[PDB]
């Protein structure tokens, strides 16, 4: 009953932002930001 | 691009052509790189020494040379044939 829904909404908004900033690279390539987002998605997964 | 102009415009060279074959260079830029490397090899004479390397998270040689070669017609032909045979795959690593 606490405003637990607002923080979850902000978390999903942050997850959507992280999905938007991901850069798809051809032929199994990557950059630093993409590698940094593969670790941040663990933070969302454990919260969910 | 004439041999006399090129020999009179600079001193001999020890050239190394480093080619990026990571995943991102897949597509138009790969064929453009192949044509550009062939054209750049066309600017070298018998007094220059060249070798073509290639890196994608790991650095290697494109042909069976493993060191600088005299860059005559035969060696340049071998290097061109090896360059026209590369593919794009992997992650870029400029340090290696
Ligand atoms: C080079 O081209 C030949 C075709 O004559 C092919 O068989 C060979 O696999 C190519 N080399 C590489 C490393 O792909
Ligand atoms: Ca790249």
């Amino acid at each position: 009953w606490k405003p637990f829904e607002t923080i979850i909404l902000l978390t999903i908004f942050a997850n959507c932002v992280a999905l938007a900033v991901y850069l798809p690279m051809p032929e199994d390539d990557n950059n630093s930001l993409n590698l940094g987002l593969e670790k941040l998605e663990y933070f969302f997964l454990t919260v969910f | 691009r004439r041999p006399w102009y090129i020999q009179g415009a600079a001193s001999p060279k020890d050239m190394l052509i480093l080619v990026d074959v990571s995943g991102s260079v897949s597509g138009l830029t790969l064929k453009l790189i192949r044509t550009s490397v062939s054209e750049m090899l066309e600017t070298l004479s018998d007094d220059d020494f060249v070798n073509v390397a290639s890196f994608n998270s790991n650095a290697q040689d494109v042909s069976c040379f493993q060191h600088l070669v005299q860059a005559n017609v035969r060696n340049k032909k071998v290097l061109k044939d090896a360059v026209n045979n590369i593919t794009a795959k992997g992650i870029t690593d400029y340090k290696k």
